[PDB]
C-alpha cells in the first residue's frame, strides 16, 4: 500500500536474521561449556571429587 | 641554583603573565606563547646538560618541534578571526557568555 | 570536510588519549595531550560559523595555556629530582603546578569560564565529544599522581566546582550550557573523592559518562538545542521525552536509579577517613543542579507546550539515522543500581 | 545500501552522474496562465521529470499511500476559504501561505534529491524562491500583518540558503485584463473574487523582485503568451544556453556529498520551518495539538513504521 | 473543567537569552535559529598607489 | 516475604498486558487479592519478630502499615477512573504503573532489616508521587507543589545518609536487630547532638514537623486524588515508622534534644487547629488537620514511653484510614461542581443523603468518637503525655476542642443548610463512590472490634 | 486575529446517567460496567473484608497470652504455698554479680 | 502572618532569593578572555602563595 | 589512593588470573545473572519503542542477542568482582596472623562484671 519501496520488504533481511539468531546460540553455548569447565576445575583444584 | 636558572624562570613567569594579560591584539598573546616555549626550552637544555643526562639531550628538539604545531595552529585561528572582523582584536571574540 | 579527514581527525583525538593512557614517561604524555589538542581543534570548526571558531579560539587559547604551566611543572620535577616516571611528584611547587595546570584542562572552578561558552559555540557532537572523551586524559594523570596531592587545594577546587556549576546552570536556557555546567558539577564530584579513593573517582566518571552520552543522543535524536525547541518534541515523539525525563531524574541524584550511585559511594568513602561537613555540603550543593534538571523536565516531559501547525508535516516522516547504542545507554544510565557491589571489580 | 558517509568514501561520487543536462527548471508565471503545460511539454520533449505544483496535499502523495490525507491532519488550511474571505480573523491567510512554503520546500528537497541519486534533470513549477511573491500580493492588499511577513523572512532565511537555486528560470507574462477573463473563462466560483489589484501586485512582485534578482543567478527565459504554446521552440532556446555564471559550476564533489545528505532526511529539511515563534496564526494550543496528534496516529498506516503496521498487511513482523 | 497546559504566556518565560533577566542581561539577544551569525560588512579598503609619472 | 513482593511485580505487565477495557478490573481485583494475602502478616510473635531472611522481616509495627498500604491500592485505582475516563490507554496504564510501583517501594520500605535499604527504599518513594502530581494534577500551582515536596524532602534525608554511613564505620553494621542488641549510650557533646540532628530531622521533615510543614498543604491539595489518598495515609507513616525506628541508638542523648520539638508539636497543634477553623478551601481544611495529628504522633515518639507508642501506632493506622476517606469525599463534591470552595455548594444533604451519612461517619471519626481507634491512640498519647508532665493535659486538652470545632463546621458547612440555587447539575451518587466510601469505613470499626492487632509491638 | 493561539473549547462534561439509566458510575461500557461493578463487590466485600475478619479473629495464639496466664498462675500458687513472697525486687540472682571492689 | 508570610520567608523564599542572586552573579560575564584570564592569573598567584608555600 | 594496583604478582591486563579458577564458579541461575537478562530485555524493549515498532512483538532475535549478550557480559563481570572479594579477605586474614601485636584478642568479661550506667526514662 506504500507509495515508495519501503526497503524493508514483507519477508525480513533474511541473512541479517540469521545472523543474529547464530550469534546467540553460540553465544549460549560458549556460556554453558565454560561453566561446566569452570566447575570442573574449581572441584579438581579444592579436591570435592 | 644558581643565578641562570632564577632568570630562566622569571622570564617563564613574565611570559606568562603578558599571555595572561590581554591588551587588544591576539598576535602578542601569540607572541607570549611562543616566548613560555622559548623559556621552557633553554631551561630544559640547561637542566640537562647540568646533569650530563645523555639520552634526555633529544627531549628539547621534540619539544620545538610540538611547540611549532601550537604556533601554527594559533596563526590560523587567527586568520579565520580577521576574515571575520577585518581586525585581529579579542573584543570581538564575545558572542559567547557564561 | 571529508569524511575520511574526519575519521582521520577522531582517531587522532583517541590515540592522543590513549598515548596519555599509555605512558610511563611525562614527555610522552605531555606528547599526548599536544596530539590531542591538535586534532581536536578542527572538530570543533567542523560546521564553520564565527560562534564556532570564537569557540575553537577560547578553547585552544586555554589549553595552550595549561600545556605550558604542565610542561613548566614536569622540568620543575625533573630539577629537583632527575625522574621522568609518572610518581610521587618529588617537589611540592611543581605539584601545585601540574594541580592548577590539570584542574584547567578539566575546566574545574576557578579554571571554568570557558567551558559553558565552548560548549555553546559548537554543534551537538561536537559537544559530546568534548564533555565526555575529553576528561579521560587529565583524570587518568590525576589518578597516577594521587598520593602526592595536597589534598587541600583539590577539595577547594572540587567544593568551588560543585557550588559555580549549580549557580550557573540555574540561569540558563540555552541546553548546551546546562550541560556544560552539569559537566562542571560533576567534575568537582570526580574530584572530590580523588586524594582518598581513585576507584570511586572511576565509578564516578563512568556513570557521569553513560548519562552525559545518553542526554546528548536524545538531543541530537530531536534537533533541539533551546528549552523552547525541546518543548515542541511532545507533539512529535513522546518516547523520547519521557526517556528523557527519566534520564534527567537519574542524573539529578534520586534512588533508586543508577544516578545514585557514585554520590552514595563517595559520601560513603569520605566517612571510611573523618571528613563529615565536606560531603554533606556537596550533597545540599547537588540539589541545585537537581533543581534545574527538574525544570528542564516540567518544560520537555511533564507538561505540553503549545507547538506549530508546520509540525503536521513532521508528522509524517520518521527519523533516517537511528543511533544503535542509545537504548543500552538509556538502561545503563537508570537501572543499574542493584549492580552496586560489581563495583569492585574496577580496582 | 543507504547513502552516508561510507557509500562516499568507497565508489559513490555525484560529479560523475551530470550529463549535461542536469538541469533544474523552473517556469514561473502569474495566476491561470499556462505554465504548467509549458513545464510538461518542456520535461516531455528534454526527457526531465515534471513535478507538478505543490499543493496543501503535497507532502501526503510522497508518504504512506499517495492518497491525500483528511485537512484538519494535514494542512489545516484552505485556498477556497482564502479567496472568500481573505481578511478572516482566525488567520488563514498566512497559516496557507506558510503551509504552502514547507510543502514547496519539501518538493525542492525531493526534486534534488532524484536529480543528484540519478542524474536526470527535473521541471518545476514553482519554487521557494518564487513563493515570496503571493506573500508580497497579501501584504499589499492588507490581508496579513507584518508579524507574519517577518516571520516568513526567517523561516526562509535560514532554509532557503541551504540549496542551490534553478539552472534556468522560464516566465510566462501575460496581461492582467487576459489574467481576468481566463478566470472568467475557467468556471470556479472561487476564483472569480480575485481583485484585479491582487494580480496586479503579484505582476510587480514578479516583475520588480524575481526576475531582476534572478537574472544575477543565471539568465531568465522570458516568454509572452503567443510565444509559449510553440513548446519546441522554447525548448531549442532551453538548449542553447551558457551556464558557467550560477553558484552550480562552481559546485566540488564535498558540497555535493553535503548537499545529498541533506536533501534525505526530510526532517533536516523541515527542522527550521517549525521555529518557537509564537504567532497566533499558526500557533496550537497544548488540548488541539493532543487531540489532533492522537487523531493521526490512528490512521490505518501511521501508528507504527512504514514496514510495521499489520492492519494494511504487514507480514513476518515478529523477525523485521 | 479540563487540566490546565501552558500558553504563549507561560511559554515565554523560556524564550529568552537568560531567565531571571536584569538590567544589564536585558540586552542580550538569543542567539540565531541556526548557530549564523549574519556577516558583517567590514569594510576592506584597497591599497591605493601612484603608478608615474616619475 | 517475596510472596508478597512478587504479585505486584506481576501486577506490572499483567496491567501493560491487559486489553483497552479492562485494565481497571484486573488491576482492582489482583490488588484486592494481594491485600487477602498480605492479611497473614498479621500472625505476630510476643518477643522478636518473624525474621523471614537476611533481608526481610516483619514486625508487630510494621504488619498494620503492610496491610494499610495493600489495602489502600485497590481504593486508589477504584477512586482514579473516575477522572481519567477521557484518557488515552497509554496514560491510563502508566497512571497505574506509578501507583503499582508506588506500592512495590511502600511494601519493601516497610520490612527492610538494614537502614541503608530503609532509606534508599522511603527516598525511591519520591519518584512516582512526584510524577503523578505534576502530571495528572488540574492547575498550574501542581509545579510548583512538586517542587516544594521534593526540596523539603531531600533537605532533611540528604544529612541522614551521611549519619548513617556514619554508624556503620563505627559499629560495623547496620542491621536493625543488630542495632538494637549492641545499643551504646550517647554521650553528650557537640558531635553527638549533630548526630542525633541527622538521624532525626529527614523523619521530622516528612511527618511533617509544624514549621517545616509548608510542602504538605501544597502537595495536597495540587494533586490528584489517589496522590492525596496515599500522601495522607501511608506516606506520613514513614517519618513515624523511621523515627521509631531509629531512636534506638539516640538514648540518652533524647531527653535533652527533644524538648524544642515536643514545644513545636504542641504548639503547632494548637496552630494547625486553629488554622482550620478559617479556611475556604476543602482540601487544605484535611491537610492541615492532618497536620495536627501528626504532630500528636511526633510528641508521642518523642516522649518515648510503651503507652506512647502503642498510641503512636494506633494513631497512625487510625488517620491514614480517616484522611483517605475524607479526602475522597471532598473529590466526589469537586468532580460534581469542579471547584473547591467550601461555601460554593451547601445544602448537599438535601440531594445526597447517603453521601451526607458517609460525610457524618468520616467527621465523626476524625474527632475521635470513643471507642474508635482514633480514640484509643488519642488517649494513649494523651496518658503518657500526662506522666510525662500534668501541664500537657492543658495543651492536648484545647486541641480536642478545636479538632471537634472544625471537623463539625466542615460538615456543617458542606451538608446542611439550603442548597445553591444555581447549581442544578448534582447528579445521584453512582455506585462506585459509595462502595469506596464503604471500603474505607467498615475496616475502621473492624479493627475497634479487634485493638491488639494495630498497637505496636509494645503491647 | 485578538486571538494568542488556536485552541479547541473547554467540553461539556458527560453525564453517565443520559445513556445508562442504571450506570453505576464505573464505565461508559454498559457490560464492563456491570462486571466492574460485580467483581469489585465481590471481591473487596465478599471475599477480602468477611474472610479476612473471620481469619485475623481465630489466629492462634503465638503472642502466648494464655501460656503466661497458666505459668503466672503455676507460680503464684507454689510462692503462695511454700510461703514465699509472690514477687522478688531482684530479676537476677546476686551471686552471679560482681560489684565493684572500691566504692570510696 | 506566620504560615503564609514568615514561615515562607525564612525557610524556602530566602533559599530561593540567595540561590537565584548568586546565580546571576555566577552566570553574569560577557565572555571576554580579557577579564577571565585575569582572573586565572590571580588565581595562579593566590595558588602560589596560599597553598604551595605552606607544605 | 589505589589499594590494589601494585598488589605483587598482578598481571596488567588479566581480567582473570589463574588464581581466580580456585574459586566456585557463579551459578547459572544466579539472581544477579537475571538481573543482568531483564537489563537486556528493557534495552530490546527500549529500542523497540525508540524505532516506532510493536514494543513487545518487534523483533525477537533482537532481543534474544540483547538478553543473552547482557547475561554474557554479567557472568565474567560477577566471576571478577567474587574474585576482588577473596582477594581482599585473604589479605586482611594474612596481615591480621602476620600482626599480632596490633590485634590482640583481650579477656572476655561477662555482664555481670562490667558497670552499665542506667538511665532512666522519665
Ligand atoms: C449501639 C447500637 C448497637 C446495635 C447493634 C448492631 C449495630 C450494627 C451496626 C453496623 C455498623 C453501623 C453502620 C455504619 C455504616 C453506615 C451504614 C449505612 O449506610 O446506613 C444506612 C442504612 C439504611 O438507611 P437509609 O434509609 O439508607 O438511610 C440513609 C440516610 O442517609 C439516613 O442515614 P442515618 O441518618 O440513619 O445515618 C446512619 C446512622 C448510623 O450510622 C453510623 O453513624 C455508623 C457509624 C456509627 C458511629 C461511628 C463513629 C464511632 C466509632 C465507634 C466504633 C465502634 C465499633 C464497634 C464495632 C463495629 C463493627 C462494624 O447515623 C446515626 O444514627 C448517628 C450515629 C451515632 C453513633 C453513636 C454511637 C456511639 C458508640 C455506641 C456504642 C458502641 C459500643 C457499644 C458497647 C459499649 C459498652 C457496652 O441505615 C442503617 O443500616 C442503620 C445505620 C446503623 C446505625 C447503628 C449505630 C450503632 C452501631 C455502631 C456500629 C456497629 C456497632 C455494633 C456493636 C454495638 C455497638
Ligand atoms: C522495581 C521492580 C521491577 C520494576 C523495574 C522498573 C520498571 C520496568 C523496567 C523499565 C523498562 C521496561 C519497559 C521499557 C520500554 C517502554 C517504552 C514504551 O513506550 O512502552 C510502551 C509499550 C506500549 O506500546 P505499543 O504496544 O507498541 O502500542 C502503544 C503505542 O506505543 C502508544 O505509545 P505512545 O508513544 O504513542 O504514547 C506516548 C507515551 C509513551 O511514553 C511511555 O510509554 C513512557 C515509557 C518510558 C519507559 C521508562 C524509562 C526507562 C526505564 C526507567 C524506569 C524507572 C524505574 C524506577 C522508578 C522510577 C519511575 C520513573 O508518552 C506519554 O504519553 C507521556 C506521559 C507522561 C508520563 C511520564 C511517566 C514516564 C516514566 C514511567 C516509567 C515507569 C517504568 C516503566 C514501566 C513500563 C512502561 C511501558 O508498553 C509495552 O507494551 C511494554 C511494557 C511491558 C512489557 C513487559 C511484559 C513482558 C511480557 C508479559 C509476561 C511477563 C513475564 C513474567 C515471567 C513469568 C512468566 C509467567
Ligand atoms: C446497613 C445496616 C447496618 C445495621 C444492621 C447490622 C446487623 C448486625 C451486624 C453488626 C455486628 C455487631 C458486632 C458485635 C460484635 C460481634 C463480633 C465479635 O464478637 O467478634 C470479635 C472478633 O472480631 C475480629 O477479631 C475483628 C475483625 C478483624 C478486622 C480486620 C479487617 C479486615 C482486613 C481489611 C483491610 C484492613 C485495612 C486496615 C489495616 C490495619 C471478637 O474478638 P475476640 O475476643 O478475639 O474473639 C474471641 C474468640 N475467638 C478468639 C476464638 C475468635
Ligand atoms: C552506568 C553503567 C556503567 C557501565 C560502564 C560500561 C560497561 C561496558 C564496558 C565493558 C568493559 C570492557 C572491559 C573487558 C575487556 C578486558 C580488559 C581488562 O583487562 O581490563 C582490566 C580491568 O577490568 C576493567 O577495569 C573492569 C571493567 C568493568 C566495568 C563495570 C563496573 C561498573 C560498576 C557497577 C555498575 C553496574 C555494571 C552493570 C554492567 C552492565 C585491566 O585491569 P588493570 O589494568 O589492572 O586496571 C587499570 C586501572 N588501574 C590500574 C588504575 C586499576
Ligand atoms: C551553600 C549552598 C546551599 C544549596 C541549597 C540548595 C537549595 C535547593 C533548592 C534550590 C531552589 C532554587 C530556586 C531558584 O533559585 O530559582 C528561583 C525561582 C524562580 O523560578 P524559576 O523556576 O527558576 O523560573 C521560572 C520563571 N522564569 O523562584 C521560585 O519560585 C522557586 C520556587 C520553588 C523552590 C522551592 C524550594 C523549597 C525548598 C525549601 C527547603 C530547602 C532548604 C535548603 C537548605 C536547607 C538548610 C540546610
Ligand atoms: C527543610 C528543612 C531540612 C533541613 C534540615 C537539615 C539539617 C540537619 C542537621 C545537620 C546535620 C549535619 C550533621 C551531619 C552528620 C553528622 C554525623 C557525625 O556524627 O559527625 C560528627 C561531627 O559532627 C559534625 O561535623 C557536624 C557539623 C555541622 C556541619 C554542617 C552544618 C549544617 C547546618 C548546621 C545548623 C543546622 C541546624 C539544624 C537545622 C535547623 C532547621 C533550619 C562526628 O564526627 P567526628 O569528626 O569524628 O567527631 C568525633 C571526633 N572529633
Ligand atoms: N503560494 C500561493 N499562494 C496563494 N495561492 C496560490 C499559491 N500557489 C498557488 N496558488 C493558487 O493556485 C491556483 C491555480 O494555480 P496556477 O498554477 O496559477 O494554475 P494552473 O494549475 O493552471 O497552472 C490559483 O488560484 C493560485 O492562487
Amino acid at each position: 500500500k506504500f507509495y515508495i519501496r519501503e526497503p524493508p520488504h514483507g519477508s525480513p533481511d533474511w541473512l541479517k536474521v540469521g545472523l543474529t539468531l547464530g550469534t546467540s546460540v553460540f553465544l549460549w553455548i560458549y556460556l554453558i561449556k565454560q561453566h561446566k569447565e569452570d566447575v570442573l576445575e574449581y572441584k579438581r583444584r579444592n579436591g570435592l571429587e | 641554583m644558581p643565578l641562570v636558572y632564577m632568570n630562566i624562570i622569571m622570564a617563564f613567569a613574565i611570559a606568562l603573565a603578558g599571555l595572561l594579560m590581554y591588551r587588544s591584539h591576539l598576535m602578542s598573546s601569540l607572541l607570549c606563547l611562543e616566548g613560555m616555549m622559548l623559556s621552557l626550552f633553554i631551561m630544559s637544555t640547561l637542566i640537562i646538560l647540568n646533569t650530563h643526562f645523555t639520552l634526555a639531550n633529544m627531549m628539547p628538539i621534540i619539544l620545538l618541534v610540538f611547540a611549532a604545531c601550537e604556533a601554527a595552529l594559533g596563526l590560523s585561528l587567527l586568520v579565520m578571526v580577521s576574515n571575520t572582523y577585518g581586525t585581529d582584536y579579542v573584543q570581538n571574540l564575545n558572542l559567547l557568555q557564561c | 570536510m571529508n569524511p575520511i579527514i574526519y575519521t582521520t581527525l577522531i582517531m587522532t583525538v583517541m590515540s592522543g588519549t590513549m598515548l596519555v593512557m599509555i605512558s610511563s614517561h611525562w614527555l610522552l604524555i605531555w606528547i599526548g595531550f599536544e596530539m590531542n589538542l591538535l586534532a581536536m581543534i578542527p572538530v570543533l570548526m567542523k560546521n564553520f560559523n564565527p560562534r564556532a571558531t570564537e569557540a575553537a579560539t577560547k578553547y585552544f587559547l586555554t589549553q595552550a595555556t595549561a600545556s605550558m604551566m604542565l610542561m613548566m611543572a614536569i622540568i620543575i620535577n625533573l630539577l629537583y629530582s632527575g625522574q621522568w616516571t609518572i610518581t610521587k611528584m618529588f617537589n611540592p611547587v611543581a605539584m601545585t603546578m601540574m594541580t592548577m595546570a590539570l584542574a584547567m584542562k578539566l575546566g574545574l572552578s576557578p579554571f571554568h569560564f570557558w567551558v559553558p561558552e565552548v560548549t555553546q559555540g559548537i554543534s551537538l557532537q561536537a559537544g559530546l565529544l568534548l564533555l565526555t572523551w575529553q576528561k579521560l586524559a587529565p583524570l587518568s594523570v590525576l589518578c597516577q599522581i594521587s598520593q602526592s596531592i595536597n589534598p587541600n587545594l583539590m577539595l577547594t577546587m572540587a567544593m568551588l566546582s560543585i557550588l559555580i556549576g549549580g549557580w550557573g546552570g540555574l540561569n540558563q536556557t540555552q541546553l548546551r550550557k546546562i550541560m556544560a555546567y552539569s559537566s562542571i558539577a560533576h567534575m568537582g564530584w570526580m574530584t572530590a573523592v580523588l586524594p582518598y579513593n581513585t576507584t570511586m573517582t572511576i565509578l564516578n566518571l563512568l556513570i557521569y559518562i553513560t548519562m552525559t552520552l545518553a542526554m546528548f543522543m536524545l538531543l541530537i535524536h530531536s534537533s533541539a538545542t533551546t528549552t523552547l525547541s525541546l518543548s515542541h518534541t511532545w507533539n512529535k515523539m513522546p518516547v523520547i521525552t519521557s526517556l528523557m525525563m527519566v534520564t534527567l531524574l537519574s542524573m539529578g541524584g534520586l534512588p533508586p536509579l543508577s544516578g545514585f550511585m557514585p554520590k552514595w559511594m563517595i559520601i560513603q568513602e569520605m566517612t571510611k577517613n573523618e571528613s563529615i561537613i565536606m560531603p554533606t555540603l556537596m550533597a545540599m550543593t547537588a540539589l541545585l543542579n537537581l533543581y534545574f534538571y527538574m525544570r528542564l523536565a516540567y518544560s520537555s516531559s511533564l507538561t505540553m507546550f503549545p507547538s506549530t501547525n508546520n509540525m503536521k508535516m513532521k508528522w509524517q516522516f520518521e527519523h533516517t539515522k537511528q543511533m544503535k547504542l542509545l537504548p543500552t545507554m538509556i538502561v545503563l544510565s537508570t537501572l543499574v543500581l542493584p549492580m552496586t557491589p560489581a563495583l569492585s571489580s574496577l580496582n | 545500501l543507504q547513502y552516508g558517509p561510507l557509500a562516499f568514501v568507497l565508489g559513490e561520487r555525484t560529479t560523475r552522474k551530470l550529463t549535461e543536462t542536469s538541469k533544474v527548471i523552473t517556469v514561473d508565471g502569474n495566476i491561470c496562465s499556462g505554465k504548467g503545460r509549458l513545464a510538461r511539454e518542456i520535461a516531455e520533449k528534454l526527457g526531465l521529470r515534471h513535478f507538478p505544483e505543490a499543493g496543501i496535499h503535497y507532502a501526503d502523495s510522497t508518504t504512506g499511500d499517495g492518497k491525500p490525507l483528511d485537512v484538519q491532519l494535514s494542512g489545516n488550511c484552505s485556498l477556497e476559504k482564502f479567496y472568500d474571505d481573505p481578511k478572516s480573523n482566525d488567520g488563514n491567510s498566512y497559516r496557507l501561505q506558510s503551509w504552502l512554503y514547507a510543502s514547496r520546500l519539501l518538493q525542492y528537497a525531493d526534486a534534488l534529491e532524484h536529480l543528484l541519486s540519478t542524474g536526470q534533470g527535473v521541471v518545476l513549477e514553482r519554487s521557494i524562491y518564487s513563493d515570496f511573491v503571493f506573500l508580497e500580493a497579501m501584504y499589499r492588499q492588507g490581508f496579513i500583518r507584518k508579524q507574519c511577513v517577518e516571520h516568513y523572512n526567517e523561516v526562509k532565511k535560514v532554509t532557503a540558503c541551504e540549496y542551490l537555486p534553478p539552472h534556468v528560470v522560464v516566465y510566462v507574462d501575460v496581461p492582467v485584463p487576459e489574467i481576468q477573463s481566463r478566470i472568467q473563462k475557467k468556471g470556479n466560483p472561487h476564483e472569480m473574487k480575485i481583485t484585479a489589484a491582487y494580480l496586479q501586485d503579484i505582476e510587480n512582485a514578479y516583475k520588480k523582485t524575481f526576475l531582476p534578482e534572478m537574472s544575477e543567478k543565471c539568465e531568465v527565459l522570458q516568454y509572452s503568451a503567443r510565444e509559449a504554446e510553440d513548446a519546441e521552440k522554447v525548448v531549442e532556446d532551453i538548449e542553447y544556453l551558457k551556464c558557467d555564471k550560477g553558484p552550480w559550476p562552481d559546485q566540488d564533489d564535498r558540497t555535493f556529498h553535503r548537499l545529498r545528505m541533506l536533501v534525505q532526511n526530510k526532517l533536516e529539511v523541515l527542522n527550521y520551518t517549525t521555529i518557537p515563534v509564537y504567532l497566533p496564526e499558526i500557533t496550537i494550543g497544548a488540548h488541539q495539538s493532543d487531540r489532533v496528534f492522537q487523531k493521526f496516529t490512528e490512521l490505518p498506516g501511521r501508528k507504527y513504521s512504514p514496514g510495521y503496521n499489520e492492519d494494511v498487511g504487514d507480514k513476518w513482523i515478529w523477525l523485521k | 473543567a479540563r487540566q490546565w497546559q501552558p500558553d504563549v504566556e507561560w511559554a515565554e518565560q523560556f524564550g529568552g537569552a537568560v531567565m531571571y533577566p536584569t538590567k544589564e542581561t536585558a540586552h542580550w539577544k538569543p542567539p540565531p535559529w541556526n548557530d549564523v551569525d549574519p556577516p558583517k560588512d567590514t569594510l576592506v579598503s584597497n591599497l591605493t598607489l601612484n603608478f608615474g609619472p616619475q | 516475604m517475596l510472596k508478597i513482593i512478587i504479585p505486584t511485580t506481576m501486577l506490572l505487565p499483567m496491567t501493560w498486558m491487559s486489553k483497552h477495557n479492562m485494565i481497571w478490573i484486573n488491576a482492582t481485583v489482583h490488588s484486592l487479592l494481594i491485600s487477602l494475602i498480605s492479611l497473614s502478616l498479621l500472625n505476630q510473635l510476643g518477643e522478636n519478630s518473624l525474621n523471614f531472611s537476611l533481608t526481610f522481616f516483619s514486625d508487630s509495627l510494621s504488619a498494620p502499615l503492610l496491610v494499610l498500604t495493600t489495602w489502600l491500592l485497590p481504593l486508589m485505582l477504584m477512586a482514579s477512573q473516575s477522572h481519567l475516563s477521557k484518557e488515552t490507554t497509554t496514560r491510563k496504564k502508566l497512571y497505574i504503573t506509578m501507583l503499582i510501583l508506588l506500592q512495590l517501594f511502600l511494601i519493601m520500605t516497610f520490612t527492610a532489616t538494614e537502614l541503608i535499604l530503609f532509606y534508599i527504599l522511603f527516598e525511591a518513594t519520591l519518584v512516582p508521587t512526584l510524577i503523578i502530581i505534576t502530571r495528572w494534577g488540574n492547575q498550574t500551582e501542581r509545579l510548583n507543589a512538586g517542587l516544594y515536596f521534593l526540596f523539603y524532602t531531600l533537605a532533611g534525608s540528604l544529612p541522614l545518609l551521611v549519619a548513617l554511613v556514619y554508624i556503620q564505620n563505627t559499629t560495623g553494621s547496620l542491621n536493625f536487630l543488630i542495632i538494637h542488641y549492641w545499643s551504646h549510650p550517647l554521650s553528650n557533646s557537640w558531635s553527638n547532638i549533630f548526630m542525633w540532628l541527622a538521624c532525626i530531622m529527614a523523619f521530622m521533615v516528612k511527618m511533617p514537623l509544624y514549621g517545616l510543614h509548608l510542602w504538605l498543604p501544597k502537595a495536597h491539595v495540587e494533586a490528584p486524588i489517589a496522590g492525596s489518598m496515599v500522601l495522607a495515609a501511608v506516606l506520613l507513616k514513614l517519618g513515624g515508622y523511621g523515627m521509631m525506628r531509629i531512636t534506638t541508638i539516640l538514648n540518652p542523648l533524647t531527653n535533652y534534644m527533644a524538648y524544642p520539638f515536643l514545644m513545636l508539636s504542641m504548639w503547632g497543634m494548637i496552630m494547625t487547629s486553629s488554622i482550620c477553623l478559617r479556611q475556604t478551601d476543602l482540601k487544605s481544611l484535611i491537610a492541615y488537620s492532618s497536620v495536627s495529628h501528626m504532630a500528636l504522633v511526633i510528641v508521642a515518639i518523642m516522649i518515648q514511653t510503651p503507652w506512647s507508642f502503642m498510641g503512636a501506632t494506633a494513631l497512625m493506622i487510625a488517620h491514614g484510614l480517616t484522611s483517605s476517606m475524607l479526602f475522597c469525599l471532598a473529590n466526589t463534591n469537586y468532580e460534581r461542581v469542579h471547584s473547591r470552595t467550601m461555601i460554593l455548594a451547601r445544602g448537599l444533604q438535601t440531594l445526597l443523603p447517603l453521601m451526607a451519612t458517609w460525610w457524618l461517619v468520616a467527621s465523626l471519626t476524625n474527632l475521635a468518637l470513643p471507642p474508635s481507634i482514633n480514640l484509643i491512640g488519642e488517649l494513649f498519647i494523651i496518658t503518657a503525655s500526662f506522666s510525662w508532665s500534668n501541664i500537657t493535659i492543658i495543651l492536648m486538652g484545647m486541641n480536642m476542642m478545636i479538632t471537634a470545632l472544625y471537623s463539625l463546621y466542615m460538615l456543617i458547612t458542606t451538608q446542611r443548610g439550603k442548597y445553591t440555587h444555581h447549581i442544578n447539575n448534582i447528579k445521584p451518587s453512582f455506585t462506585r463512590e459509595n462502595a469506596l466510601m464503604a471500603l474505607h469505613i467498615l475496616p475502621l470499626l473492624l479493627l475497634t472490634l479487634n485493638p491488639k492487632m494495630i498497637l505496636g509491638p509494645l503491647y | 486575529p485578538t486571538i494568542r493561539l488556536q485552541e479547541d473549547p473547554d467540553p461539556e462534561d458527560e453525564n453517565l446517567y443520559e445513556k445508562n439509566p442504571d450506570s453505576h458510575g464505573y464505565d461508559k461500557d454498559p457490560i464492563v460496567d456491570l462486571w466492574n461493578m460485580r467483581v469489585v463487590f465481590f471481591f473487596g466485600f465478599s471475599i477480602v473484608l468477611v474472610l479476612g475478619s473471620t481469619f485475623v479473629a481465630y489466629l492462634p495464639d503465638y503472642r502466648m497470652q494464655e501460656w503466661a496466664r497458666r505459668e503466672a498462675e503455676r507460680l503464684v500458687k507454689y510462692r503462695e504455698a511454700n510461703g514465699l513472697p509472690l514477687m522478688e525486687s531482684n530479676c537476677f540472682d546476686p551471686n552471679k554479680i560482681q560489684l565493684p571492689e572500691d566504692e570510696d | 502572618l506566620l504560615d503564609l508570610i514568615w514561615l515562607e520567608t525564612i525557610l524556602p523564599k530566602t533559599t530561593s532569593f540567595i540561590q537565584m542572586k548568586m546565580s546571576i552573579m555566577v552566570s553574569n560575564q560577557k565572555g571576554l578572555i580579557k577579564l577571565y584570564f585575569l582572573s586565572f592569573l590571580i588565581t595562579i598567584m593566590i595558588s602560589m602563595t596560599l597553598f604551595n608555600y605552606h607544605e | 589512593m589505589t589499594m590494589m594496583s601494585g598488589r605483587p604478582g598482578r598481571v596488567p591486563l588479566q581480567f582473570l588470573p589463574n588464581e581466580a579458577r580456585s574459586l566456585p564458579p557463579p551459578k547459572l541461575t544466579d539472581p544477579r545473572l537475571v538481573y543482568m537478562g531483564f537489563l537486556g530485555y528493557c534495552s530490546g524493549l527500549i529500542d523497540n519503542a525508540i524505532r516506532r515498532r510493536p514494543v513487545v512483538s518487534a523483533g525477537l532475535h533482537r532481543q534474544l542477542l540483547y538478553v543473552t549478550s547482557f547475561v554474557f557480559f554479567g557472568y565474567y563481570l560477577l566471576k571478577r568482582q567474587d574474585y576482588m572479594y577473596a582477594l581482599r579477605d585473604h589479605d586482611m586474614f594474612a596481615y591480621v596472623k602476620s600482626h599480632p601485636e596490633d590485634f590482640p584478642e583481650k579477656d572476655k568479661k561477662t555482664y555481670g562484671e562490667i558497670l552499665e550506667e542506667f538511665h532512666p526514662v522519665r
